[PDB]
Formats: C-alpha cells, structure tokens, sequence
C-alpha cells in the first residue's frame, strides 16, 4: 500500500532496429520469357491481348514504388547538413556513426559493416530468359549522404531542423532537453555528463560488435533479397515445365508438328508460362505491399525517432527514448535508438500526501518518499531526495479526505527570513 | 556427351555433328529500350536509354534487317553518355546538379532545359542545398 | 483433412497466451509504466492512477479526493464490459469473421474438387476408364490445371488476408506497447476519451 | 467571445477494442488434392513442375507469420510477473481481468 521503488541510477542503452525500405526492382521481357527465340510463338502470343503489357505496368509500378519508398525514408530533409570540423560534442563520440572520409564511399564504420553483412551465373541465366534488374534511382552514396545529413542535423541542432530551420545547440544541452522530455531534470545530466557520455560511447562500441558477431542480425534485410532471388529462380525453373505438351521447347514443337497440332501444344506452353508470370507478378505485388508498409514504418520512425523525441512506448527502442541515429543499409535502414533505462532501484515508504497544519500537500512534480525516519520529495525517474517545502508542493483541502495521508512538516522558505 | 542444358532445360552448348567441336550458344544481343520524353506538348525531342549495356555495344545496325527497332537515328548519336542504368543517347550530360525531373537511375536524371535552344540534358541529381550548422 | 487440407496448431498454446496476458496485466497493476521501459518499479495503485491523472492534465488531488468514486466507477464499468460482450453478437465479430473467412475459403477449395472444368467428369478414374489414354490425358490435364488454378487462387487470397492480419497484429502490438505498457496521448488510439 | 465550458465531474469509461492477431495455419497437399488416389495423375502432375513447391513455401510463410504475429503482440515482456496474493489495490477490483 505504501512502498515505492525509485531508481537511483540509469543506463544509456543503444539498440538497433532494422527495417527494409526497398526491394529489388525487376523487369521481365514477356516475349523473351514466353517465347525465347521462336517468332511463331511471338506471333501466337500477340493473340493473348494485353497480358504482357499489364505485367510490365505492374512491375514498373513496383519499381517506382521502391524508389518512392527510399525517397520517403531518406530524403525527408531538404538541407544537406555537415558536421562541424571539430567533433567534440561534450564528450559524446559519434565516430562510429559519422561518415569516415578515409573510406572512398564516405560511409560510417557501422554502415560499412552493415553493407558488408548484406549480400553462367544466375544473373546471366536469368537475363537470358528475359529477367533483368533495374538499378535504384538513389545510389548507396546518396543514401549515405542523406544519413550523414540527418546525423549532422540531429547532433548540431537537436530536433529543431526537423520542425524548421536548424537551430544550433550544444549537445550536452540538447541531451538535457531530452532528459526533460523523459521526465528527468537537467541537473541529473549536467552532474553526470561524463558518466552519460562514457555509457553512450560504450554502448555505441558494443553496437558494432553485436552486428558483427551475429550472422542473422541483418537477416530481415537478407531475407528480402532471398525472397527476390528464389522467386526469380522459380520463374526460370518454370521454363522447364511441359504443361502437358510434348516438349518444353517451342522450337521442337514447331519442328515436329504441323500447324493444327503445334497450335494445341504451343497454346498449352504459352498458357502455362503466362500463368507462371502472373503468379510471379502477383506475389511481387504482395511483397511490394509488405515492403511499402515496412518503408512507411521506417519513414515514421525517421520522423518521430530521429527528427524528434518520441513519447510512444517501444516505438524508438526499449526504454525511455532519448534520441535516434539513422544508418543506411542495403535495401534498408538501421536505427540506433539511444534510450534511458532506470537502474539500481531502491525501496522507500511512500504517502499520497503530507498533512501539515490542517492542510494536505501534494508533490508538484514528484513523489513523497521516506528512508524510514525522514520524508522527502523526489522526482519519479531518479532518486534526488529534497526537503518538502511549500515551493515543491501544492495545497488542496483538509487531511481527512485523502486516504494514506501522513503527518509531516512542510518547511516554509520565507519564514526564516 | 552430345549437348549441354542450362537450369531451365534449354540447350546452351552443343557438339557439332561433323567436326565434333564443342560450341557455346549465347542468345543474340538484346536489351530494354526506354524513351525519355519531356512531353509531346513541350517538344517532340526524345532521349533513348539502352538498359544494361555499354554503348560501346549499342545497336550499330546499318541495315533494317539486322536489328528489330528500325529507328537507328538515335543510336551512336552526337549526345552519348554512359550510366550504370544503361547508356543514354540524345541527352547531353552537364556537370551541374538539379532536382530530379525524369528519373533515369544510378543517381542520373534528365530534364528539358534551355541552354539557347532548349534541349534534353542529363545530370546527377541534387540531393539538396548544402548547409553547415554553426555548432559551438 | 482427407482431401489434403490440414490445420497446423499454433506454436503458443492458449494457456501460454493467457500467461502473457496475466504477466502484462500484473505488471501494469503493480508497477504502472515502469516494467515497460525497464525494471518493474513497485507503485501503489492509487498513486499510479494519480500519475495517470497527471498525464491527462488533471491534478493528483482530484483523484485522491475522489478515490472511492473513481474506484466504484471503474468497478461498475468493468462489470458492464462482460454484459456488453455477452449482449452483442457482433462484439467479437471481427474475430469470428476472420475464422469464417478461413473456414469459408477451405470449403471453396473443397467445392472446387467437384468441378469438371470443361471435362466430362470431376472424377479422374472415370475419365481414364471412359476415354482412350491419349484422349483421356487431355481431360485429365484440364482437371489438373483447373485444380492448380484453384490452389493458386486460395494461396493468393490467403496471402492477401495474411497481409491484412499482419497489419492488424502490428496495430495490436503497437497498442500493447503504447496503451498497456504506457499512457498514450494519441487521440482515440486507446479508446474514446483521455 | 468570452464563454467557456469547464467540466465539474468525470466518468471512468472502460471500452473494448477487438483486434485479430493471427489466422488459422493451413497446409495443402497437391498430390492428394489434385490426384486423390491416382498414381497416374500423380505422375502427370510432375509435368507442371514447381507450382506446389511455391504454394507450400507461401503457406509455410503464412504459418510462420502467424506465430510471429502472436509473439509480437503477446511476448512483449520477458518477465512473467505474478500478481500479489492480497488483491486490495486501493479499492480497484481486477477480479474480472
Ligand atoms: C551508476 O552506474 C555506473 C555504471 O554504469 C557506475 O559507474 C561505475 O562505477 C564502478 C564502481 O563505482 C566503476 O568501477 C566503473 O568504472 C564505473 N563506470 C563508469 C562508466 O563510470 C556509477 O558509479 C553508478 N552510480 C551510482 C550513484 O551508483
Ligand atoms: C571515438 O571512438 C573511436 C573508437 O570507437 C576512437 O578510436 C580509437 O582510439 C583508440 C585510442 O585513441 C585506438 O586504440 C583505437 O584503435 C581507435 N579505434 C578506431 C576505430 O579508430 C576515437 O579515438 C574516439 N574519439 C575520441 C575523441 O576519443
Ligand atoms: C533519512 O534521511 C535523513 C536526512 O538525510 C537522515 O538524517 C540525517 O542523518 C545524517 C547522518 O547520516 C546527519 O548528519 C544529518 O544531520 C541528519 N539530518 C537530519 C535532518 O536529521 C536520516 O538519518 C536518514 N535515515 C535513514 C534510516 O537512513
Ligand atoms: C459526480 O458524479 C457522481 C456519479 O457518477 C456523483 O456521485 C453520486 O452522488 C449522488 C449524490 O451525492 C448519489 O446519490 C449517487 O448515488 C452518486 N453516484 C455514484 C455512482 O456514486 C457525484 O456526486 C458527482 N459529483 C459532483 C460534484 O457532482
Ligand atoms: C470484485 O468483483 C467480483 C465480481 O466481478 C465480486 O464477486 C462478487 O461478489 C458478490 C458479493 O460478494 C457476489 O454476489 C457475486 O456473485 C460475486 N461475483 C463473482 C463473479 O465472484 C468480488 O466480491 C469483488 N471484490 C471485492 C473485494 O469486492
Ligand atoms: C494494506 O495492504 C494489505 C496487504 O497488501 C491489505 O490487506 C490491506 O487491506 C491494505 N490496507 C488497507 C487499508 O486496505
Ligand atoms: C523491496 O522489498 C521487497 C520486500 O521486502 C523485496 O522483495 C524487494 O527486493 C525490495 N526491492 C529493493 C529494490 O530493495
Ligand atoms: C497525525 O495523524 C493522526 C492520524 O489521524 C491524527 O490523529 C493526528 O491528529 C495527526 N497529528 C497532527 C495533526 O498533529
Ligand atoms: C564498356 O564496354 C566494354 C565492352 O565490353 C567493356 O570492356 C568496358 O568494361 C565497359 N565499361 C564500363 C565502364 O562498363
Ligand atoms: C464578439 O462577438 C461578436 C459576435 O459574435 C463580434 O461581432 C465581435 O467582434 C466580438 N468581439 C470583438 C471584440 O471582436
């Protein structure tokens, strides 16, 4: 009824969220897949209407959708902010997430790790069957430039650049803003600035090791690539199906049979191959819808976790969200969520209100806690016991109404003077 | 072994019946063609992107029979630029960077701009306006 | 099942999901928001409710002075929840509909086993017996391609409904995080009212 | 210009939101569905090739997705918190939940 646990310490925790933002843009040459080198098959395929045109239209829509997904996730900011030449930032070290000029790609070490992790030839065999891959509109370097601009804006201006012009603020003061956002006073940060910076640096260092050690850490990205490749391979393998015809080779059917019998066999083969293409395009549309949902989530997390501090629980990591860092990954984004985790909790006796004179006093911003003999007022998320005064408490009514009210003195600052 | 098949059970190599000389079969050069147009209202000028080929190897057909598009006039033209999406013929690459107007790919976009006859130009897309926050 | 369509058991037993709900709800009662964001910190429930009153813009004294009234209102509302669920047939319709859709779709698949698809019969053995093997094979392949089309249609509609269920489950997980493990200021995300 | 409405009382309102998190997990046999007992039809089926490989893969993906959905909704907390033996809670009654 009267026991409260108040955390006496904190942990700065950096976690990774990996979100696919785009999939492989694929184009199918419908004639080359249904009728590789048979002109007779092509002339017969002309009689099937706008099937190939509709498939091309759907695949082009998917490719434009992928480019739009990447634009929405990464091109949110219209200013390419640059980090200052002197990278001090109050003892917070961003070298692992900031772009590295030594690398030719101007990519951060963590992003370089992410790009390394995600991976006749199959490409040539697929191309020879009419299946080709279109390059994304934005290069990996351009997406890295977006990520670097977002990081520079976040570090130098906090969340101001997200809501308008970028407003420079010292990074310790920005992180103090964020502690105010999570309900912790600024003095907790300024008094523990070195500890918070060291914890953040250690967590960021452990991020790279965690990504390296686990092969499946970026599996959500890899699966997407896999889900594409298998599909294409399936399509290629579906070119071996006779579909009830004498052969799976159009040239053999034409060479062996007169026109009436060949028509019945080429019709079977063409119908089967068009069905395979339709199945591929339909499943690609479903996967594209899933990737669009993932990219919409990534854009929302870019807006609310990177361009601001979110009060939504678990939207931007596990704990009380402080800030987030975007990192480009092959066909996706990795968000490094820096959150505040209470730790080293201690038991205290608690009361809803303090009865002084005939008046009930309630904490203006905190809790009434007791170490066993003395009563203090403290903030909820950090143990900072303070003398109960009229300044930090407000008066409402008599002591009779409140259940659990405790007698205690409320010090009046002005009375000594 | 008379012949060889690929994954799709399509013959990719064959042994010549007379000479017994082993021959690889590669399908004749093929690729996608994309037409970049500023809009028929604006102009009738176009650019052609030959996708996934170096335009060292773009159609150089000199006779109508040799290749399926009978429009050779936009092949190996005056304006030739190599992109990772393909090679673009009919658009002049400019070192200036602008906001994307017609997406081509690999960071290259195209736009119909005055420069003073107005023509199709290709460029690297501009990510935005550079800025440096006065951090202290 | 005898026609080849089987139902796989869910990995989590309903008892395990009940234990998850029990753990979440016990954590909510004993610790408020704290277990969601880290270690569970003990809080008296009236004080947690006073915190939640502060979250909506109402001072703590309003809850403390009206603690009995607020508790009675909550108890009465929770009592009315069970009756409201009982009375409305469509109260859990969103659940039943999903089951119905699945149950209905399978029947369609089963019914597509009684379709000739242009052939003489829907029974393969009858077609083989009553026709020459070359002539019979054409009708048999017609039946086979019809049944493959039926299976592909079922799988495509199941993929679309699975995407819809995934969207619903993502929303449910977001509501677990933001409404159960925290107090949400998003309007109408966690019910009508503050 | 000058009139405001200020609440003098409140109602504690409990409402219900119903959300489906998973669907029935189904598995399909081409061999039995297409060719109930015909080995001849079973042999003919191989001509169409990898359709059922793809269909089984899609259905298995849906089935794994359902368990993933349930994990996402209900397995949020990794500590199985236990309710206190004494259920007072300040006059709030949670016996129904
Ligand atoms: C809060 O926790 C931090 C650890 O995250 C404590 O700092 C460590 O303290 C131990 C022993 O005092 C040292 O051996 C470590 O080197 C310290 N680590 C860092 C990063 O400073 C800190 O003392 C705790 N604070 C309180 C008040 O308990
Ligand atoms: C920021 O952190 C990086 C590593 O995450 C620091 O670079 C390391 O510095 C130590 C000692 O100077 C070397 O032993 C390591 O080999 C360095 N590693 C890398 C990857 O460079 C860097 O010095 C830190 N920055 C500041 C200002 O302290
Ligand atoms: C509870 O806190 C009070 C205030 O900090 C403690 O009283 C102080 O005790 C120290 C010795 O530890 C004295 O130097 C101070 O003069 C005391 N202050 C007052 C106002 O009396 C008290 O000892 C604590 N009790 C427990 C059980 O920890
Ligand atoms: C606020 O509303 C509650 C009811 O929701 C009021 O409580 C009622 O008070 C009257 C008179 O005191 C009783 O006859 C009823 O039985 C009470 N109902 C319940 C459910 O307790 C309360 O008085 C109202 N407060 C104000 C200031 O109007
Ligand atoms: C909490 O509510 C339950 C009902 O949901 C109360 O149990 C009821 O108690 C009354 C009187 O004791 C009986 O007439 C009912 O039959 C009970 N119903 C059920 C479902 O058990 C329970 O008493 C309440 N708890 C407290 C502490 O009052
Ligand atoms: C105090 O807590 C105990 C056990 O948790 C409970 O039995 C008792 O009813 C509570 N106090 C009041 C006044 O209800
Ligand atoms: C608080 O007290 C309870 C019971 O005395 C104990 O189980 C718990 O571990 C204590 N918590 C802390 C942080 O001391
Ligand atoms: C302390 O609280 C008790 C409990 O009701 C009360 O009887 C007493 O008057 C209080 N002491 C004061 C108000 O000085
Ligand atoms: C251009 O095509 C030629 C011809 O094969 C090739 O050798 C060369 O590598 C290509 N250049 C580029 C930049 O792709
Ligand atoms: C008060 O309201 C009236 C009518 O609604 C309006 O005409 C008037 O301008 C308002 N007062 C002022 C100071 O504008």
């Amino acid at each position: 009824n009267n026991s409260i646990a108040i955390p006496t310490n904190f942990t700065i925790s950096v976690t990774t969220e990996i979100l696919p933002v785009s999939m492989t843009k694929t184009s199918v040459d419908c004639t080359m897949y249904i009728c590789g080198d048979s002109t007779e098959c092509s002339n017969l395929l002309l009689q099937y209407g706008s099937f190939c045109t509709q498939l091309k239209r759907a695949l082009t829509g998917i490719a434009v959708e992928q480019d739009k997904n990447t634009q929405e996730v990464f091109a949110q900011v219209k200013q390419i902010y640059k980090t200052p030449p002197i990278k001090y930032f109050g003892g917070f070290n961003f070298s692992q997430i900031l772009p590295d000029p030594s690398k030719p790609s101007k990519r951060s070490p963590i992003e370089d790790l992410l790009f390394n992790k995600v991976t006749r030839d199959l490409i040539c065999a697929q191309k020879f069957k009419g299946l080709t891959v279109l390059p994304p509109l934005l290069t990996d370097e351009m997406i890295a430039q977006y990520t670097s601009a977002l990081l520079a804006g976040t570090i130098t201006s906090g969340w101001t650049f997200g809501a308008g012009p970028a407003l420079q603020i010292p990074f310790p003061m920005q992180m103090a803003y964020r502690f105010n956002g999570i309900g912790v006073t600024q003095n907790v940060l300024y008094e523990n600035q070195k500890l918070i910076a060291n914890q953040f640096n250690s967590a960021i260092g452990k991020i790279q090791d965690s990504l390296s050690s686990t092969p499946s850490a970026l599996g959500k990205l890899q699966d997407v690539v896999n889900h594409n490749a298998q599909a294409l391979n399936t399509l290629v393998k579906q070119l071996s199906s006779k579909f009830g015809a004498i052969s799976s080779v159009l040239n053999d059917i034409f060479s062996r049979l007169d026109p009436p019998e060949a028509e019945v066999q080429i019709d079977r083969l063409i119908t089967g191959r068009l069905q395979s293409l339709q199945t591929y395009v339909t499943q690609q549309l479903i996967r594209a819808a899933e990737i669009r949902a993932s990219a919409n989530l990534a854009a929302t997390k870019m807006s609310e976790c990177v361009l601001g501090q979110s009060k939504r629980v678990d939207f931007c990591g596990k704990g009380y969200h402080l800030m987030s860092f975007p990192q480009s990954a092959p066909h996706g984004v990795v968000f490094l969520h820096v959150t505040y985790v209470p730790a080293q909790e201690k038991n205290f006796t608690t009361a809803p209100a303090i009865c002084h004179d005939g008046k009930a006093h309630f904490p203006r911003e905190g809790v009434f806690v007791s170490n066993g003999t003395h009563w203090f007022v403290t903030q909820r998320n950090f143990y900072e016991p303070q003398i109960i005064t009229t300044d930090n408490t407000f008066v409402s009514g008599n002591c009779d109404v409140v259940i659990g009210i405790v007698n205690n003195t409320v010090y009046d600052p002005l009375q000594p003077e | 072994q008379q012949f060889g098949r690929d994954i799709a059970d399509t013959t990719d190599a064959v042994r010549d019946p007379q000479t017994l000389e082993i021959l690889d079969i590669t399908p004749c050069s093929f690729g996608g063609v994309s037409v970049i147009t500023p809009g028929t209202n604006t102009s009738n000028q176009v650019a052609v992107l030959y996708q996934g080929v170096n335009c060292t190897e773009v159609p150089v057909a000199i006779h109508a029979d040799q290749l399926t598009p009978t429009w050779r006039v936009y092949s190996t033209g005056s304006n030739v630029f190599q992109t990772r999406a393909g090679c673009l013929i009919g658009a002049e690459y400019v070192n200036n960077s602008y906001e994307c107007d017609i997406p081509i790919g690999a960071g290259i976009c195209a736009s119909y701009q005055t420069q003073a006859s107005q023509s199709i130009i290709a460029y690297t897309m501009s990510l935005g306006a550079e800025n440096s926050v006065a951090y202290s």
